[PDB]
RNA sequence: AAGUGCUGAUAGAUUUAUAUGAUUACAGUGCGUUAAUUUUUCGGAAUUAUAUAAUGGCAUAAUUAUCAUUGAUUUUUGUGUUUAUUAUAUGCACUUGUAUGAUUAACAAUGCGAAAGAUUCAGGAUACCUUCGGGACCCGUCUUGAAACACGGACCAAGGAG
RNA sequence: AAGAUCAAGGUUAUGAUAUAAAUGUCCCAGUGGGCCACUUUUGGUAAGCAGAACUGGCGCUGUGGGAUGAACCAAACGUAA
RNA sequence: ACCUAUACAUUACCGCUAAAGUAGAUGAUUUAUAUUACUUGUGAUAUAAAUUUUGAAACUUUAGUGAGUAGGAAGGUACAA
């Protein structure tokens, strides 16, 4: 059974497209003979791409140590620590209201009546698929079940 | 000046260890043996990479050409040149 | 929870003589090149010999 | 006219080069010239040639010592094949979908629409900006950019200003925009190929009228379990 | 033509090529050596098994050659320890928590090891793990100060004089089979200090049996100590 | 402009906040200047989180970042002339800083001569002046 | 009666050439032991029913 | 148990390397020994054909220790056969090649130093304001222990005690 | 019986270690009012009581944990990722 | 599976301790070359270029560690003369 995992698990990278291998079927299904390697799971919520749908509602703390150098940040879609994974390397941005200007030319010219704090994902907190994200300045927790925001940028294959 | 051993040098360098099993070069400098079995087990995973083509050439048809095949063809050229010393090696 | 890095680390011995004289200190820097430079123990110990407090010099007579 | 190996790269220590080269091994012959010349001359006729002392004369200005050149070592791709149709998650042509030509030597992508469908002009971007999607357009049909290379859109010119030289200038140049008759020549071209393989598959989100439309994972859609 | 640069810089062109030579026939030494104990270490597992086989099939138990030596490391404090203890954890060099110490399993050793027990978690250490621990984690002890490693050359460095000792490898050997020189060996390494493995259990301060960790785990060990690294 | 001594690694503060003694909020006769707390009732030399931080030397500043003014230039207190000639071959470690107590007729002359030397001077609108 | 002994091994093992090793080590983690049956395979378990106050 | 093969992400990356100290080592590539077979089928690439040393595997022999002798295992040594593997006999030139023990930079974009004048960018719990979280009980003191429903001290300046 | 002279001795004759250790001066401060817990205990029905034995803390110790807390648990705190 | 102390691992950085060198400059050392000697290849010398004027009662270089009342020592800072 540790050789038919082994066996099961060659035939998904081969389906891929390539690097041509193996086929010991998996379903995608009609199929000839198989309901053989199972239905998906899944586990949801949505957006996804300018920006998963994403809440900052919490700082990675200890129980009474604030910690916020780094940030939970609930994806929505991701349930789980393998859909969380998919998301782990994005670049986040939390995009926000301002009475005041402040910026003007280097790339755009934003009258800065925008403002936009940007960061990236990184490893996964939750269990359920709550991931931590670090952010350059870092979001100021007026963020707190506020929509901030995550793009789909920097995607491996 | 005529009794005055040893000046020499050294401003003594300060530490880190590069570890080899993520580093190529550090396996080799230091020992070897890693090495010797790196080859043999790099030709070990060729050469169930040939039976899978053969698994796969069995069943379906199938071609055979190049990218599979180069593996095959170059394993059957070193036996045909294995095959060439055992008469010719015979008391030199 | 270092078990243990207690006492002593202080030590003992004198690196260089007590004294602000300018003369001794001179005889150590002589004597200091001429350690490691010419190995002997000769050296080794009149450098040592140098830092010696007024007590532990005390005079030999002729 | 040869001989080779290392294949330390997959071991990763280790040999092939080390044994065959004892097989080979001389023995014999080991003869050598290499003539090394320096040029430095007193070549006085009167010509007198030198040069003397310029300055490395200490005006003191500690100036923080070059820290020389890493390896140009080959910018392994992901599994992006062109062409691969996908994403450009990012920047001005944000959620356009868009088919990749090729790798380039700076290591990104050459990315068209195809141009007349989808707006994405002869555009290069990140392999990180991009969802590789399963959809593949035949790139046999290319006339490939081995023609465009870094060079050909590095911009001729941002001169601060009027050509020339020093001519005491005004505000503004195009630093974007004119645009280039030439770079018009080699989208059109590019596009039309383009066109004649993308029209093969059915109309929806982003192969030909299928390209128009701007990417939907609509809401209660998924990034995750995606497969793009 | 003496003291002066003249013979000075010919002791460049002399002894650049000796030095370099007797450096280049020293790694010769050191692969030779080096293959010769994992011909040692891959035939000791060989002959554990033969052992088994041969046995089994004449109905025979034979009974697998008692463990030695164990590798012992520090879960508990130093604070809020009895001074029993606290002695015997300096003796080992087990300083700071997580530190650990390669130990000679004796009927001396092992009792220091039971009223070190709650504040230990130890085993039998297989020798990818100790191989590990040495190329990445070994320090040695050199006039106090705790000085790198990797170089082969900086393990001749001393152990030449204990004779077939030339390597990083041939130090752990010197080690793992509880050779002649052990006592030098485990005191030329200043006590390996490692992380934490993986998910350590909440109830620590049990006996293995209790589901605790501290104990002699035996062979389990393998899968803690590799993680732990 | 001036141009900045030596390539320094970026000057962190660590920690910027003027340490300003146990209480100094609370009484205007406990000076901000600090005094440490000996006292047996202290919770900030028993160092409990949230009173603030004393002094401990790990605050400390990396010893080539020591000195250094973020433009560069450590200060050297120039009495006068004589006293910027000093800096001429030092542009690059150290700026002339003209005393409070120097007359504006002096620092014209030191001004003027630290232009001549090229070595910054921190302070020129110093004691300057619509006046005679 | 460690000097005496310590002479006889030394001499001993001189005369046998080599090898002395004299000094005392402490009862090691023995040996490879082969148990036969003979007289009988084992096997028998334990206990308990012990009640009896 | 095998760096067999391999991907992602995270943080760090002192680099005054001549303050008064190293830059050395290896590797690739070219050079000028040949042949044969094979693959691409162009440029090239691999394996096989030597001597030396070591190692494993076969057979044989001796010792020494051991489980028991049917048979095995060990440490040491020698010998014969064949085969595989590995190292040495692989120098010199060049090299943005690997490391050189804190090896972050190839490559590139952008702001901009635009004379004085001065734009634009980045960065900051100065004072202090704001907005969010978390933490912060009153010091001095005697006392086992002080935030104490223990004692002095409304507040501030200056004299003021080893 | 000592002092002791002379000749003989394969491997120094349990195990880890040594943060180097030993030694002297100051006659140095500070202390001479302890408190608490495991375990062992005496007086007392008992006590957040009076008093020992061994050992650790607290005294001089925050931090994390026991919601809370001088002392129990985990752990001894340069500054940060 | 997850969460998480100033604990633990690594790294930069502070200090303290440790451990080592540093002190031929009418000289030394590096680099390139021309000449000469020997030899394949090296040194000598000449020339050109470059570095080096060290609070050597400190620096360069290194590693291990830091609670702390009473108290002790060490080194500064401020104030009047």
């Amino acid at each position: 059974m540790a050789d038919t995992q082994a066996k099961s698990t060659t035939a998904p990278k081969a389906a891929k497209a390539q690097k041509a291998p193996k086929a010991v079927k998996a379903p995608k299904a009609e199929k000839p003979a198989a309901s053989e390697a199972k239905v998906s799971a899944k586990k949801y919520k949505r957006h996804g791409r300018l920006f998963a749908k994403a809440v900052f509602t919490g700082y990675k703390r200890g129980l009474r140590n604030q910690h916020e150098n780094q940030a939970i940040l609930k994806i929505e879609g991701a349930r789980r620590k393998e859909h969380g994974s998919f998301y782990v390397g994005k670049r986040c941005v939390y995009v926000y209201k301002a009475e005041t200007k402040k910026c003007v030319p280097q790339h755009p010219e934003r009258k800065t009546r925008v403002r936009a704090v940007w960061g990236k994902v990184t490893r996964i907190h939750g269990n359920t698929g709550a991931v931590r994200a670090r952010f350059n300045r870092n979001l100021p927790g007026h963020a707190m079940g506020h929509r901030i925001r995550i793009m789909l940028y920097p995607s491996r294959i | 000046r005529k009794v005055l051993r040893d000046p020499r040098k050294r401003v003594f360098r300060s530490v880190r260890r590069l570890n080899p099993l993520t580093n190529v070069r550090q396996l080799i400098k230091l020992n070897p043996y890693a090495e010797v079995l790196k080859r043999r087990a790099a030709l070990a995973a060729e050469k169930r990479t040939v039976a899978k083509v053969l698994a796969k050439a069995k069943k379906q048809n199938v071609e055979l050409a190049k990218s599979h095949f180069a593996n095959v063809a170059t394993k059957a050229a070193a036996n045909r040149a294995k095959l060439l010393a055992a008469r010719k090696k015979k008391v030199a | 929870g270092i078990d243990i890095n207690h006492k002593y680390d202080r030590k003992v011995r004198r690196t260089e003589p007590k004294s602000q004289d300018v003369y001794l200190r001179l005889l150590v820097k002589l004597y200091r090149f001429l350690q490691r430079r010419t190995n002997k123990k000769f050296n080794r110990i009149i450098l040592k010999r140098l830092f010696m407090s007024k007590i532990n010099r005390p005079p030999l007579s002729l | 006219k040869g001989k080779k190996h290392p294949v330390n790269s997959y071991l990763k220590g280790g040999i092939l080069r080390y044994s065959k080269a004892q097989m080979y091994k001389r023995r014999a012959l080991y003869r050598l010239k290499d003539k090394k010349s320096p040029v430095v001359e007193k070549a006085k006729v009167p010509i007198k040639k030198s040069k003397a002392s310029y300055p490395t004369k200490t005006f003191v200005k500690k100036r923080p010592s070059k820290a020389n050149f890493s390896e140009h070592k080959r910018n392994t791709r992901r599994n992006l094949t062109p062409g691969t149709v996908l994403i450009l998650l990012a920047g001005r042509h944000q959620g356009k979908r868009v088919v990749l030509l090729k790798v380039l030597a700076s290591g990104l992508l050459l990315v068209t629409g195809p141009f007349a469908l989808n707006s994405c002009p002869l555009r290069r971007v990140s392999q990180r900006y991009v969802i590789g999607t399963s959809s593949k357009v035949d790139l046999g049909a290319f006339k490939v950019p081995e023609h465009l290379n870094d060079a050909y859109f590095r911009r001729l010119k941002a001169k601060k200003d009027k050509k020339t030289g020093e001519a005491d200038i005004f505000a503004a140049k195009k630093e974007r925009f004119v645009p280039n008759e030439q770079r018009k020549k080699d989208q059109k071209e590019v596009d039309a190929a383009l066109l004649k393989v993308i029209k093969a598959h059915p109309e929806g989100k982003f192969f030909a009228k299928y390209l128009q439309n701007m990417f939907a994972l609509h809401s209660s859609q998924y990034p995750h379990r995606m497969r793009f | 033509f003496s003291k002066k640069q003249i013979s000075k810089r010919v002791a460049e062109s002399k002894r650049r090529l000796k030095k370099a030579a007797v450096i280049a026939l020293r790694k010769k030494e050191n692969l030779v050596r080096a293959e010769k104990y994992q011909n040692e270490y891959i035939k000791a597992e060989q002959r554990e098994i033969k052992l088994r086989r041969l046995a089994k099939k004449r109905n025979q138990f034979y009974v697998p050659a008692e463990a030695k030596l164990a590798f012992v490391v520090r879960i508990r404090g130093i604070n809020k320890v009895a001074p029993k203890v606290r002695k015997v954890l300096q003796l080992f060099r087990l300083r700071q928590i997580n530190n650990g110490v390669f130990i000679k399993l004796n009927k001396a050793t092992i009792n220091m090891l039971r009223i070190a027990e709650p504040y230990i978690t130890w085993g039998y250490p297989n020798l990818k793990s100790v191989r590990e621990l040495i190329y990445k984690r070994g320090f040695v002890k050199h006039n106090r100060q705790r000085v790198p490693i990797t170089d082969n050359f900086v393990i001749e460095r001393k152990l030449r004089q204990a004779h077939q000792i030339q390597c990083v490898e041939d130090l752990v050997h010197e080690i793992f089979t509880v050779g002649p020189n052990f006592k030098y060996a485990s005191n030329f390494l200043w006590p390996f200090k490692l992380n934490t493995p993986t998910g350590g259990w909440r109830k620590k301060a049990n006996h293995y049996v209790n589901g605790g960790d501290f104990g002699n785990r035996e062979d389990q060990i393998n899968r803690l100590l590799r993680k732990m690294v | 402009m001036t141009i900045r001594p030596a390539y320094r690694p970026k000057i962190v503060k660590k920690r910027t906040k003027h340490f300003i003694r146990h209480q100094s909020d609370r009484y205007a006769k406990l000076s901000h200047k600090w005094r440490k707390p000996k006292g047996i009732d202290n919770r900030v030399r028993r160092r409990f989180k949230g009173q603030y931080l004393m002094p401990n030397i790990g605050y400390g500043s990396n010893k080539r970042t020591r000195h250094m003014l973020p433009t560069g230039f450590k200060k050297f207190l120039v009495h006068n002339v004589r006293e910027l000639e000093v800096l001429l071959m030092q542009n690059r470690v150290y700026c002339g800083e003209i005393a409070h107590g120097v007359s504006s007729k002096k620092r014209k002359e030191i001004v003027e001569r630290a232009k001549q030397l090229s070595v910054r001077l921190t302070n020129p609108n110093g004691r300057l002046r619509s006046q005679e | 009666r460690r000097v005496k002994e310590n002479e006889r091994l030394l001499k001993e093992a001189k005369e046998k050439g080599q090898w002395v090793s004299l000094k005392r080590q402490p009862e090691q983690p023995k040996k490879a032991h082969f148990v036969k049956k003979l007289e009988e395979p084992i096997a028998l378990a334990p206990i308990p029913y012990e009640f009896i106050a």
